[PDB]
């Protein structure tokens, strides 16, 4: 970790300067949304998505009755 | 902000 923060030490230096001139200290929306834009231009979008849904905060588990539904609509058992 | 931009 030191050792590619001491790699890094300018680029840090560089986009906080950036961060102060553009948006006035807004690091951490600046930085997200390039390695947003940068993992979509991947074109590998099920992680973009996938850090997009964990760094809004979206729940991980769901409702009951959403089991519910898809355990009719499937047709299956209470053991499968 | 940033994340209401598209």
């Amino acid at each position: 970790r030191r050792a590619q923060k001491h790699r890094l030490r300018e680029l840090k230096i560089q986009v906080k300067e950036f961060a102060d001139k553009e948006e006035g200290g807004d690091v951490k929306a600046v930085c997200l949304t390039l390695f947003l834009l940068a993992l979509r231009a991947r074109n590998e979008h099920r992680q973009a998505d996938e850090l997009e849904a964990i760094m809004q905060g979206r729940g991980s588990g769901l409702q009951p009755a959403v089991c519910l539904a898809i355990r009719v609509n499937t047709f299956l058992s209470c053991s499968q | 902000h940033l994340l209401s931009l598209t």
